[PDB]
RNA sequence: GGAAGUCGGAAUCCGCUAAGGACUGUGUAACAACUCACCUGCCGAAUGUACUAGCCCUGAAAAUGGAUGGCGCUCAAGCGU
RNA sequence: UAGAACAAUGUAGAUAAGGGAAGUCGGCUCCGUAACUUGGUACGGACAGGGGAAUCUGCGAGAUUCCCACUGUCCCUAUCUACUAUCUAGCGAAACCACAGCCAAGGGAACGGGCUUGGCAAAAUCAGCGGGGAAAGAA
RNA sequence: GUCCCUACUGAUGAACUCGUCGCAAUGGUAAUUCAGCUUAGUACGAGAGGAACCGCUGAUUCAGAUAAUUGGUUUUUG
């Protein structure tokens, strides 16, 4: 669902205060010399205890609470690895349980102590001694919890990213047409700046499109490098492309108004289509009102139809500025990703041993319908006022009264007296309001 | 949302129409808010409050002169990461299966040779309370001193020694007890005060002596008091 | 015309209304928001009446009725009948009835033609329906389930069934009413149809946790929001009907 | 309230063969009546267990015997206690006791020791809970010659009439494991005290744990422990792979197995089948959970865990092994309770944090010659306890495809999965535990069970963690499994290059540094920037080698020995006189007093007169009949 | 969400914690046995009881084995103990009777056997579905 | 990728000068823009940094309702001579 | 020793008389006949039942529904035993008693009851009584 | 191996001629928590989800009464 639940992380001086305040005033705190050793002793150790499993309970939902990179689907953990340093963060979270685990040494060995002290006084250093160790260690441990505040509040930011549905991948060079595109097609508020890198992480939006839904995934933008020189945003993006089975829809930019050139756009596609190995590639030529297609030089139009002539990677023309046709690509790419699925749906419904699945034949029954052997059809009372009646629109001016409307101009919802005698339909009008005789 | 939306809900619609106001006043009322918290607030909250401001005030009084100072112009971890690394390589590569079990102890031998003694002498048991070094896991003490019990919970084994002139502090094993002076019973024993030779083994730190030779071990003074500092910290004497 | 509300916060419609050709019963609680959906759904074209059963809300679930006429259990009080045939015109006959199993909207599914019912009602209780209803009352179980009246859902147009009907028991309910039946579901997974909406010839309002997938099959088997909606929509897009129920 | 309201019911069994630190029918030469009454039971031919204890206890010695249920230590250890005993004795005294854990167990042995001694004068009682203690003082006063008893009922009599166990010569203990796991230490030693030194034990189980070994050196005089050789070599027939999974991708996982590694078919099945898959997981909710998650998908599946009913638990084996079931799904010691038939498929869900109990649960296939399937899947956190496997088995691990053509029955090979199709299980586990509100509450339950198991569960060594994090580092833990296929491993290939030089990328900065929280992290990456045959083999001394307290019937604490004297009362009830002293014939006016019933015994025993006849109500003059009938009868 | 009904009036309690049902779905057990009532108020050594149509959480005591020894949510349809409905009407029921519904308000079964009461059936819309008799 | 004084590392100069830092903060994706440092005009006379010495506040408090002896006392009925 | 008021109590201990509750491991083969080596083998029959409460159809093969376990466990109900008692007429002790008897702070000697300074403070009784007027001595 | 004094608190009470109607120093002090409807599937949100103020109706505990009704107790020995 998401990393929003994870508890704040404090940094070492409001650990060490919230902890040392914590035992300061959920204990008693007054003991006096004349009180009996055994007493004197128990006291101190309490205390020291305390002190002990606050601490631990709070490293431990530290511990418990970060999501483990290993449990996760690989999108999700190459993501992590690529904006967190994994390495960096299993380093931090290393150092918090070793911490732990001192501090609860600290506390044993100084319950031991008070066990075998003799004093007061005694008690009272070594008391001192135990919570004043602890809290160095946190102090020292001061760093790595700025590190996990921060990856805490990045990570609960972080958009939720369902790895195995719908999805779109719109992917492309800079400044080609990404998030106009998004925009356009979801609800997702992608800025469309016209500088470079403006989107600077992975937008999610969803459609809706014949009753189904869909995940539509922006990715900021890929320059012409191989993957092994690249950057850390639009790494960001090539793992999108690289851990999502879905539709990619690449956007191609005739004109020179990106800043890129024609044959640098051709490179870098044939460069990631390894990765676009089997997902549904889609590449449409962005920006089809500067420069249309037809206005193009006839070799180039040759490559783009040479590309086009490679498996199932097909172009598509829309203008993300004049409304053109991205609902026309939009259609085309969720059609085809449904027929993708109800195919692969269906293949692995049917078993080589050819027994229909419990769940294929719970569809056969849920999609045959039934009809009469006879072929006869039986007769509709519909009144005529249904058909010539007028839909009721909230924005209307010239509505019907409705009882919402009367109820909230007489009163409320437990102050308005609702009379049932006025739909009465009687011989006489004025024999409503009349009091039934019941009793003689 | 799924971004940086509080910077994008600022930078489409801005803040509040008085926030900078606001924050003015705040920071203008900063002052007689200090004065008014250093005279009032009281208990614990007190102390933890002037202690801070204190720390400020000279935080702020050094940053001050270190600015005038710079505008007017125009080890002992590296010791002890050696040591480190050498005893992590060691214990990582150099380890093999090898019988070590630990003797039973004093407390449980003395409550055996009860069960043996039917009558308890009042006070024939006095435990030590002052902490102790013993070394070997198991040993039969002689008659004179079988009635001393050293429990484990008192027991050390490791010393923090400083060494002044490679001034560095490493956590070094007690090789043995030298004199203790407030007792010569407590020498014996192994109590463990202040101001207490112990011999300390010097290996990891690489002294070179006359002969040019490798030092194994050396004389420290126990310096704090280990009975109410859960620990042993000496100075090498050299 | 397919709607979604609902009664309080409960997406059940079928518990707290019924709706048939002719009239439209609501029960009667603290707001005003069921009946306003329903009249501005039927803007006066049938008479709507705020209702209460044997003091319950449940009226939708303890009355059963067509356009010909309504029966109602033997725990219906006299001023509760008054008020019924005062809000429902002379062309609707209003019997109360004394029948052994008093959930006569769970017991009891009538369209205008056909009534489907409990197998273990009274033989008195069966002819007075056949009188009052002026309909053919079979005895019948879908899905082995025996209540008919929560378990399906029925109109002069088509019946939607329980999800897990067989194809021969479907088949054969489809030749004995004469109208199309389709399995299908109602509020996310609900298998109470009968309790989770109420459906007529030209109107059905269902709960708003009913999902859009299985609006569209309600709208089609119910031939409902004009449009075309035979079932042979259900038959040709069917990719969102496997995608989604899968 | 009710969930995980004393403790997960099946806990662990752990098992100690370091106890072993301990040390025809008529050619063994049984009498005449024995042969003829097993000749008649239908025992042609002695069980390996009976062949290798029996002799023992002719012979006299206290033997503990490792064995399965089912293998037929009941008769093992009744033979020669029936050889043995050869008459009923007329002096008063029992010889022959015998302590099993449960009601069913010893009505079992009830039955065993009948059949295998009809004839003989021997008298044999059973005393366990839910019968009348005075029924009891009367078997007690019939002076029977075998004992069948559970424990707590067995020092409940024991103190109520304070008798002499001085005669008893003849001792066993059956499942002392269940006796143990369920808790009988104290008083199984306060029986064990009061029990006479000169006697013979027999203690049959199927497991050792480490309780069990101390009891057993305590209390058995040169025990024999003996055991079989199946339970110690792995079927070399046994073929296995280990997956490595994903927690998320657990039960896809699971499923795939079934169906694209097994081809497992769908819906009810039309002596074990050909198919034959048995689960071994972790705790009774992962059962559930598994289970019911099984039957959704539509596998005929039966579910069999630890503090499971009697007749559920009956119903469910019968199903497995008449064949109407295909799927089993056991923890571990519902596994050791049942008695598993010949097996080909076993899917370890949870590893197992003893490699003997690996061994016991891939034993439970791949035998008599026909060969078995065992596929274990395995997370990164079970890799240690996977390594600890490799130690015990002695075989060579192969990571990956490491190998053109890995010998799984001999090599430990562990691969990863078809990645497509993982996923498309995935989802739909996770579409169904969107869906069904019930699966979710399961998911739940067994998540903080799997967090209370890893809490409890006993850790791993040293060096296998070490070695565990080098093969995390090393590639072998991330392709697919070489049962897939040379193809695959082609086609994988074709794109995981780029992928895994994409997984393998060290950021230059974090998007933080993309102020003070800048500032340190910038100082954490500068800090914790990465830091920069020959011997004789004749003679070559190696490393490696080679008021006391019991809990009473009603469960509230009671003191040990608490004489209520409801048995004198009992005397004085039914005006009896003093019993037979061991030694003294039996009497047969108190035999015939308090004998037996006339065979089956029903529960159903209240008779109560009718209340007193109305005038105005209908049946006025046959209710008053019945209430005279009744009267009459008094 | 904790399954305590909103809008249920005052009626006498009669079936305490602790307390031995017949069961009235056909969902495979026969008797159920309450342990704990929602919405309940802990005061001093009080039991805490429950009226139609208050949720429960119940252990089967006898039924199909394989739902035997199983903690459920129910919800109560059927007292014995005599209580006052606010048209000043006393009633009671044969017996104790309950049916097994999922925390959200849903049945495991498909039927109730015999009436069901009418606070039950006007607090949870699923059991006057699957109700034939209210009263 | 972008970094123009202000995400970062190191140096941190010259001219015009009245004076202006290869910049003290705000701000942009970068700019831009504002602001500080410093300087000028108006105003007009004493300021302002660190210490010291009195009195006062804080510098820690539990658990029946109470104590400069009490009432009460403030240019005292408190403190110093 | 006798009258008035209401008079059937309570506690404790024993007692198999019953109930509520807690725990569970609780509910749900034999006789006769036929061949074979004295014992088994096949065939035929019976078993793996009652008591109580009820419901429905016309006493009815009448049909249908519900309850029967133990525990060295607790509590409750039942029986027995003992002590249990306001006023009035008459008769009628004893223990104990320096004098007293309201509280809070202070009264260096873990000391207050009489002293300081403060709260206060109004006859004579009856009933209930749960606080005080009793305690150490120290290695 | 050591039935009295006073406190609490009702209930009485002589002196002011009895009685009726009142004032109020002083003392004590009391209410608590949760839920449901509307707001509203609204604000907010990519999605998943998801409030609050006004208004209205209940329930827990505590406290003070009460016996129409409905249960229970019988020396009413009816
Ligand atoms: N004329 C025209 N302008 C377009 C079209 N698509 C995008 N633009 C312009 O492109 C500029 C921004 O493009 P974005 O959508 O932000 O580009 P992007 O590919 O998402 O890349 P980022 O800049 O990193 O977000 C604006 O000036 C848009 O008007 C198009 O079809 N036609």
């Amino acid at each position: 669902t998401g990393w929003k639940d994870i508890p704040p992380v404090p940094t070492a001086q409001e650990f060490i205060d919230i902890v040392l305040s914590r035992t300061q005033r959920r204990l008693p705190t007054q003991i006096r010399p004349g009180f009996k050793i055994s007493r004197i002793r128990a006291f101190y150790t309490r205390k020291v205890k305390f002190t002990q499993e606050t601490c631990s309970e709070k490293f431990g939902a530290i511990i418990s609470s970060f999501p483990v990179l290993s449990d996760q689907h690989p999108f999700h953990r190459d993501l992590m690895n690529i904006l967190y340093d994994a390495d960096h963060f299993k380093v931090a979270l290393g150092q918090i349980s070793t911490a732990k685990n001192l501090i609860e040494t600290i506390s044993r060995d100084y319950v031991r102590l008070l066990k075998y002290a003799q004093s007061l006084y005694q008690c009272k250093q070594l008391k001192r001694a135990a919570l004043g160790r602890m809290a160095t260690l946190i102090k020292r441990l001061k760093d790595p919890l700025i590190y996990l505040d921060q990856v805490r509040q990045h990570l609960a930011r972080l958009p939720d990213i369902n790895p195995t549905t719908r999805t779109l991948l719109v992917a492309g060079f800079p400044n080609v047409g990404k998030s106009s595109f998004v925009r356009s097609v979801t609800r997702a508020d992608t800025p469309v700046e016209p500088y470079a890198f403006t989107t600077k992480s992975l937008f999610v939006g969803h459609l809706d499109y014949k009753y189904l839904r869909y995940q539509v995934i922006d990715t900021p933008g890929i320059l012409d490098h191989p993957l092994e020189e690249m950057n850390t945003i639009e790494m960001q993006s090539v793992t999108a492309l690289a851990h999502l089975r879905a539709a990619v829809l690449y956007f191609m930019d005739i004109s020179e108004q990106c800043g890129f050139s024609l044959k640098a756009q051709i490179n870098l596609f044939k460069s990631i289509k390894p990765l676009f190995a089997n997902k549904m590639v889609f590449i449409v030529l962005n920006k089809m009102d500067i420069k249309k297609f037809e206005e193009l030089d006839p070799e180039m139009q040759q490559e783009i139809n040479d590309l086009t002539k490679s498996g199932e990677v097909e172009i598509l023309r829309a203008s993300c500025a004049t409304q053109e046709g991205v609902q026309e690509v939009k259609n085309h790419v969720c059609e085809r990703l449904l027929v993708e699925r109800v195919s692969q749906k269906l293949k692995a419904g049917t078993h080589s041993n050819g027994n229909i699945g419990t769940r294929l034949q719970e569809v056969m029954a849920r999609i045959h319908v039934a009809t009469p052997m006879d072929g006869t059809t039986r007769e509709t009372f519909i009144p005529e006022a249904v058909k010539n009646l007028k839909k009721y629109d909230k924005n209307d001016p010239n509505r019907r009264v409705l009882a919402r409307d009367i109820e909230e101009a007489n009163g409320g919802a437990g102050v308005f007296n609702v009379d049932l005698r006025k739909d009465w339909i009687l011989e006489n009008p004025e024999w409503k309001y009349d009091k039934i005789p019941e009793i003689f | 949302p799924q971004n940086e939306y509080i910077e994008r809900h600022r930078k489409l619609h801005g803040r509040r129409l008085d926030a900078e106001e606001r924050a003015r006043k705040k920071a203008a009322r900063e002052g007689h808010k200090n004065s008014e918290n250093a005279q009032n607030l009281r208990g614990l909250r007190a102390k933890l409050y002037a202690k801070q401001r204190h720390a400020q005030k000279i935080q702020m009084r050094k940053a001050i002169k270190q600015h005038e100072e710079r505008n007017v112009k125009g080890t002992a971890k590296a010791l002890s990461s050696q040591i480190k690394n050498k005893r992590a390589e060691k214990a990582a590569r150099f380890s093999v299966p090898i019988p070590k079990v630990r003797g039973i102890s004093e407390e449980e031998m003395f409550k055996v040779v009860k069960t043996g003694k039917k009558t308890h002498k009042k006070g024939w048991k006095r435990i030590v309370t002052k902490p102790t070094f013993v070394g070997p896991d198991f040993t039969r003490r002689p008659v004179k001193y079988e009635r001393f019990i050293r429990p484990m919970g008192l027991r050390y084994k490791k010393a923090n020694v400083t060494h002044p002139t490679l001034n560095v502090t490493v956590q070094l094993p007690i090789l043995s007890v030298k004199k203790n002076p407030s007792n010569p019973l407590y020498t014996q024993l192994g109590v463990l005060t202040k101001g207490t030779i112990i011999e300390v083994n010097v290996s990891d730190l690489g002294i070179v002596t006359a002969s040019g030779k490798i030092a194994w071990g050396r004389y420290a003074q126990i310096t704090n008091n280990p009975e109410n500092d859960g620990c042993v910290n000496a100075v090498l004497l050299v | 015309m397919a709607v979604r509300a609902q009664f309080e916060n409960s997406n059940e419609v079928g518990v707290f209304a019924t709706l048939t050709n002719s009239y439209c019963l609501v029960a009667l609680g603290a707001s005003e928001n069921f009946y306003s959906v329903f009249e501005a759904e039927l803007q006066d074209v049938i008479p709507i009446c705020r209702t209460t059963i044997a003091g319950t809300r449940i009226i939708g679930r303890l009355t059963a009725g067509n356009r010909k006429g309504l029966l109602v259990p033997t725990t219906t009080t006299d001023q509760e009948l008054q008020h019924l045939r005062n809000s429902l015109p002379d062309d609707i006959r209003i019997q109360r009835i004394e029948e052994r199993l008093s959930a006569l909207g769970n017991v009891i599914v009538c369209n205008d033609h056909t009534a489907l019912i409990h197998p273990d009602l009274e033989r008195e209780t069966e002819e007075i329906i056949a009188d009052v209803l002026g309909v053919e009352v079979f005895r019948q179980t879908i899905a082995d389930h025996v209540l008919v009246g929560s378990y399906m859902a029925l109109s002069n147009q088509g019946g939607l069934v329980h999800p897990k009907t067989s194809i021969q028991d479907q088949d054969e309910l489809s030749s004995l009413l004469g109208v199309p039946l389709v399995a299908g579901s109602v509020n996310r997974g609900s298998n109470v149809i009968g309790g989770g909406m109420v459906v007529n010839d030209w109107l059905a309002v269902t709960g708003l946790d009913t999902t859009a997938p299985e609006l569209s099959v309600i709208e089609s088997v119910f031939r409902l929001g004009e449009g075309a909606g035979p079932g042979a929509i259900n038959t040709s897009m069917k990719n969102t009907i496997v995608e989604s129920f899968y | 309230m009710p969930k995980r309201a004393v403790s997960p019911a099946p806990s662990e069994n752990e098992v100690d063969i370091a106890g072993s630190l301990f040390a025809g029918f008529q050619a063994m030469g049984l009498d005449a009546n024995l042969l003829r009454a097993i000749a008649r039971k239908g025992f042609s031919v002695p069980t390996p267990i009976q062949r290798k204890t029996i002799p023992l206890i002719l012979e006299r010695r206290d033997v503990v015997g490792m064995a399965r249920t089912g293998s037929g230590k009941t008769a093992a250890f009744v033979i020669p206690m029936i050889e043995r005993l050869k008459a009923h004795s007329a002096r008063f005294g029992a010889r022959a006791l015998v302590l099993s854990p449960s009601r069913e167990l010893a009505l079992q042995t009830l039955k065993v020791v009948k059949e295998l001694g009809k004839g003989t004068d021997l008298k044999t009682v059973l005393l366990v809970g839910g019968d009348s203690l005075e029924e009891q003082f009367g078997l007690m006063a019939t002076n029977p010659d075998i004992i069948i008893a559970t424990p707590g009922r067995f020092l409940h009599l024991k103190v109520e009439m304070s008798l002499d166990l001085s005669s008893i010569k003849y001792v066993v203990f059956d499942e002392a494991d269940r006796l143990f796991e369920m808790g009988f230490a104290a008083q199984l030693t306060e029986i064990l005290h009061a029990l006479p030194p000169s006697r013979q034990t027999l203690l049959f189980s199927a497991t050792l744990p480490s309780s069990l070994v101390e009891f057993t050196r305590a209390g058995l005089q040169d025990p024999v422990l003996v055991r079989l050789d199946a339970e110690t070599k792995v079927s070399p027939d046994l073929e296995s792979a280990f997956f490595s999974v994903k927690s998320g991708e657990k039960e896809g996982a699971l499923l795939h197995i079934l169906y694209d590694i097994i081809k497992m078919p769908l819906g009810d099945p039309p002596k074990p089948t050909e198919h034959s898959t048995i689960i071994f997981t972790a705790t009774k909710h992962h059962v559930e959970y598994i289970s019911n998650l099984l039957r959704l998908a539509g596998f005929s599946v039966s579910y069999v865990y630890g503090s499971l009913d009697q007749t559920a638990r009956k119903i469910q084996v019968d199903n497995f092994r008449r064949g109407r079931t295909n799927i089993l799904v056991v923890t571990d010691v519902a596994a050791r309770g049942i008695d598993i038939p010949v097996l080909a498929n076993v899917i370890n869900y949870d590893f197992p944090p003893q490699p003997k109990i690996f061994v016991h649960r891939v034993g439970r296939t791949a035998r008599a010659g026909q060969r078995g399937w065992a596929y274990a899947l395995v997370r990164e956190s079970d890799l240690p306890y996977l390594l600890d496997l490799q130690l015990f088995l002695g075989r060579r691990l192969v990571l990956g495809r490491e190998e053109k053509d890995p010998s799984f029955a001999r090599d430990i090979v562990v691969g990863s999965l078809k990645r497509v199709e993982l996923e498309n299980n995935v989802e739909w586990v996770n579409k169904v535990l969107h869906e069904n509100e019930d699966i979710g509450a399961l998911k739940r339950v067994t998540a903080k069970a799997e967090k209370l198991y890893m809490k409890t569960r006993n850790p791993a060594s040293s060096q296998s963690a070490k070695r565990a994090r080098e093969v995390i580092v090393s590639k072998g833990w991330g392709q697919l499994h070489a049962i897939f296929g040379e193809e695959a491993a082609n086609e994988e290939q074709v794109r995981d290059n780029l992928l895994s030089k994409i997984t393998g990328y060290k950021p230059q900065e974090t998007i933080f540094e993309i102020n003070k929280a800048a500032e340190a992290v910038r100082s954490f990456r500068q800090r914790i920037g990465p830091r920069k045959s020959f011997a004789d083999p004749e003679v070559y001394m190696s490393y490696t080698p080679r008021v006391k307290m019991i809990r009473g019937e009603s469960g509230v604490k009671i003191a040990a020995s608490f004489k209520s004297g409801r048995f004198e009362k009992w005397r004085q009830q039914h005006r009896l006189g003093r019993l037979p002293q061991v030694g003294e014939m039996e009497k047969a006016n108190l035999v015939r007093n308090f004998s037996l019933p006339s065979g089956p015994r029903f529960k159903h025993k209240q008779m109560k007169a009718p209340k007193e006849a109305d005038k105005w109500r209908d049946d006025y003059e046959v209710r008053k009949k019945r209430v005279a009938e009744a009267k009459e009868k008094r | 969400k904790r399954g305590a009904p909103g809008g249920k009036l005052k009626m006498t309690l009669g079936l305490p914690v602790g307390a031995i049902m017949n069961c009235a779905d056909n969902s495979g057990a026969r008797n159920l046995y309450i342990i704990a009532v929602k919405g309940a108020g802990a005061r001093l050594n009080r039991l805490p009881a429950g009226g139609v149509g208050d949720m429960v959480m119940a252990t089967v005591k006898k039924g199909k084995p394989e739902l035997r020894k199983k903690v459920h949510p129910a919800v109560i349809v059927r007292q014995a103990k005599p209580w006052k409905r606010f048209d000043g009407v006393f009633l009671y029921f044969e017996d104790n009777a309950g049916v097994i519904v999922n925390p959200k308000g849903e049945m495991k079964g498909s039927a109730i056997t015999g009436p069901v009461g009418k606070e039950a059936a006007e607090l949870w819309p699923r059991i006057a579905s699957n109700a034939g008799v209210v009263m």
